[PDB]
RNA sequence: UUACUGUUCCCUGGGAUUGGCUUUGGGCUUUUCCUGCGCAGCUUAGGUGGAAGGCGAAGAAGGCCCCCUUCCGGGGGGGCCCGAGCCAUCAGUGAGAUACCACUCUGGAAGAGCUAGAAUUCUAACCUUGUGUCAGGACCUACGGGCCAAGGGACAUUCUCAGGUAGACAGUUUCUAUGGGGCGUAGGCCUCCCAAAAGGUAACGGAGGCGUGCAAAGGUUUCCUCGGGCCGGACGGAGAUUGGCCCUCGAGUGCAAAGGCAGAAGGGAGCUUGACUGCAAGACCCACCCGUCGAGCAGGGACGAAAGUCGGCCUUAGUGA
RNA sequence: CAGUGCCGGAAGGUCAAGGAAGUUGGUGACCUGAUGACAGGGGAGCCGGCGACCGAAGCCCCGGUGAACGGCGGCCGUAACUAUAACGGUCCUAAGGUAGCGAAAUUCCUUGUCGGGUAAGUUCCGACCCGCACGAAAGGCGUAACGAUCUGGGCACUGUC
RNA sequence: AACCCAGAGCUAGCUGGUUCUCCCCGAAAUGCGUUGAGGCGCAGCAGUUGACUGGACAUCUAGGGGUAAAGCACUGUUUCG
RNA sequence: AUCCCGUGUGAAUCAGCAAGGACCACCUUGCAAGGCUAAAUACUCCUGGGUGACCGAUAGCGAAGUAGUACCGUGAGGGA
RNA sequence: AGACAACCUGGCGAACUGAAACAUCUUAGUAGCCAGAGGAAAAGAAAGCAAAAGCGAUUCCCGUAGUAGCGGCGAGCGAA
């Protein structure tokens, strides 16, 4: 139907460009999260 | 084309659903030559509801 | 095959697979600022409210100039110079002071915000290669597996939805009588003839029309008589308007033809809407389906002094289950 | 280069799914009406219709392209005698058949007319052009060689006669 | 647009065929509609069954009509004067 | 409506959720997104009994004897 | 693991035909093919019916009923 921007809320475990310092809270697109951050150990998807 | 089906309608008829015995909006139908007579036709004609000879005008 | 209905190849948009940074930019904004020639006039009257208080040395009136809008009437505004004023019911005006202040409208601006669209990159998805390199008892320059690299890259591919589009493909349709060929023509209704003095009746027999028209060409009350000869009269003539005698139905009647119709159904005038609602004994015509006529009754009217007439039209075509 | 196809073009019109400002309806906590056996308005929610504007290709639009589909006309009048028409007028088209050929595997009338071959020729050869209805890559016109090709004539030869 | 099998006893408003006896009655080939014309629906005209009926065959009278004949009063047509 | 699937979005837990033929209110009924279960019912390559207004060699099964045989067909198959 | 008449479940799935043509519809989810399992299979323990009165998993028969309905409202299809 209408494209709905997917929003994954995450914590950064290392510092990455444009994102920020280690141990940081953010919200991201699903593609960015699962295809880039997550395989490289860089981020962690959070649902407490 | 130049000759037309025209609808005559009671002017004194209230569509709101009246409280009398017989409710409804009287319309007759007839033909007019829209060239010859551009005057909206007026005709006194009988109305089954109002029970009196009323005046029926036209409709667009 | 430019018959119909579709399918497929193929092209193009949404969605999904699908991400990051940057730009540029169309439509809405979030503070906040620009902006208005009814006339009476201190004069390019913003509507509505708090409304006798405001704006000043965190430095105004007034002249020197820079800019922009422009109905060159004037408006916002930067610099400088200047130094104690621009002010309110002060009277007009539907609406008040440029003393001030709030949500805002006419359009403009700016940094900030949503969504595209667009172009540019980036690399990790995804695609493509590799006698690059590992690998088991031994090979895989035998397909392939892992790693690495190289080139592309959020395109493309694949899926879903949508529009377009190939007789490439599929299913089908393509009347009857012509002269039992093409070809164009004909196919319903109405009138006359054929049709043999009830009605009915065929032929690719003989003649024609209709697919409407009129708010009066309907209703009614009341009055009238057309056409054709001959004669008189300025133009005016064969023929226009007027007068008169003779023939008496030969004219007319929206349109075919037939049958009707002369103090008329033909021509005119006055008033109208019965070109109504509810019906209906009985008849005609009839394979059915349809079609036609209608006395009489009630309501509420039109015309007429009243009697009475009026449910479209002199009748028969003007239609479609 | 009008029609059709194909290619290229991007300004305007048209343009689906889908978005979407915004309106609109049903219900209804409730609020009032009412000498009839009831009725009228209505918050939030839920549900429904409509929907300005955004919305690609394609089509309409503009240009090219015949060894792409195909197409390549009429009417008049005129010259030392009859005649004919180089030359003019007009009409209509996108444009009006050029070179070469032509009674042809194309010619209807038609056994066209002429010439030749035969004692005699509806076939045959050459030429005229009045091409019903040739014509240029559905090629036009030539052409040596070739053909169990089609077609006319001749010598030799024969019971084909 | 192969063959074999199956759907399949496909479908055929078409053509062919449809078997014992006696008794009684007995047509139609017309109209209307039809993608109809060699088919079918209804009507017309069989049979059998009931309900009402009183006719038929003759005889005379009465109605309306516009044919045969006839005619020139109209509409055409036509010859001569 | 109820039911079940492609593509995309995407809830609520009993103060709920679903159903009652668009939909909303009210009331009634029910508890989806985990499984498994006998009988009553269908059938005849057959087995054992029984009956037959069933056949009697052109019949009854194609087949009362080499019968799916002989023969035919490349083969599927046909077939006395 | 293969074999297995019919029945059964799932998967693919026609056409002649009917409609006096045919396209929606019918034929028919039939035949056929493929896969699977059993003596039966499947279904099955209410997110069900019903209607203000009540029922109490599934299957099968009679009936409701050729009813309500569906339908180029045609041919036909047809419940609870
Ligand atoms: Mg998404
Ligand atoms: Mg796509
Ligand atoms: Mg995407
Ligand atoms: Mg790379
Ligand atoms: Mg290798
Ligand atoms: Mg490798
Ligand atoms: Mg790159
Ligand atoms: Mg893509
Ligand atoms: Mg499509
Ligand atoms: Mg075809
Ligand atoms: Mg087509
Ligand atoms: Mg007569
Ligand atoms: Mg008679
Ligand atoms: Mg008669
Ligand atoms: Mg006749
Ligand atoms: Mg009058
Ligand atoms: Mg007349
Ligand atoms: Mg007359
Ligand atoms: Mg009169
Ligand atoms: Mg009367
Ligand atoms: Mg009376
Ligand atoms: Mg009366
Ligand atoms: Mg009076
Ligand atoms: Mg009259
Ligand atoms: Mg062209
Ligand atoms: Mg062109
Ligand atoms: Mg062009
Ligand atoms: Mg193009
Ligand atoms: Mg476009
Ligand atoms: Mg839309
Ligand atoms: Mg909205
Ligand atoms: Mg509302
Ligand atoms: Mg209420
Ligand atoms: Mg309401
Ligand atoms: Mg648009
Ligand atoms: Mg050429
Ligand atoms: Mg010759
Ligand atoms: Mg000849
Ligand atoms: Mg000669
Ligand atoms: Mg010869
Ligand atoms: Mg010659
Ligand atoms: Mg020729
Ligand atoms: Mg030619
Ligand atoms: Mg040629
Ligand atoms: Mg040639
Ligand atoms: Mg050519
Ligand atoms: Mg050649
Ligand atoms: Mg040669
Ligand atoms: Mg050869
Ligand atoms: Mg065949
Ligand atoms: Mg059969
Ligand atoms: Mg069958
Ligand atoms: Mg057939
Ligand atoms: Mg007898
Ligand atoms: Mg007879
Ligand atoms: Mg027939
Ligand atoms: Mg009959
Ligand atoms: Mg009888
Ligand atoms: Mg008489
Ligand atoms: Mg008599
Ligand atoms: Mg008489
Ligand atoms: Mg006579
Ligand atoms: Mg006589
Ligand atoms: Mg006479
Ligand atoms: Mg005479
Ligand atoms: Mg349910
Ligand atoms: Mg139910
Ligand atoms: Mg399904
Ligand atoms: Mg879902
Ligand atoms: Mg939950
Ligand atoms: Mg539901
Ligand atoms: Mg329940
Ligand atoms: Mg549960
Ligand atoms: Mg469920
Ligand atoms: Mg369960
Ligand atoms: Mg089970
Ligand atoms: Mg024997
Ligand atoms: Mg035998
Ligand atoms: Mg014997
Ligand atoms: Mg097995
Ligand atoms: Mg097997
Ligand atoms: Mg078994
Ligand atoms: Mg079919
Ligand atoms: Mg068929
Ligand atoms: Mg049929
Ligand atoms: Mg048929
Ligand atoms: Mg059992
Ligand atoms: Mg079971
Ligand atoms: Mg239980
Ligand atoms: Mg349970
Ligand atoms: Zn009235």
């Amino acid at each position: 139907q209408k494209k709905v921007k997917k929003i994954r809320k995450i914590i950064l475990k290392e510092d990455i460009p444009d994102l920020g310092k280690k141990g940081q809270l953010l919200d991201v697109r699903a593609g960015f999260l699962r295809n880039f951050l997550l395989p490289l150990g860089k981020a962690e998807v959070v649902t407490p | 084309d130049v000759r037309v089906k025209v609808i005559l309608e009671c002017t004194g008829c209230v569509r709101k659903s009246v409280n009398k015995g017989s409710r409804g909006v009287s319309r007759y139908i007839t033909q007019k030559n829209r060239h010859n007579t551009p005057s909206r036709l007026e005709l006194r004609k009988f109305c089954p509801y109002c029970y009196k000879h009323t005046i029926h005008g036209e409709i667009k």
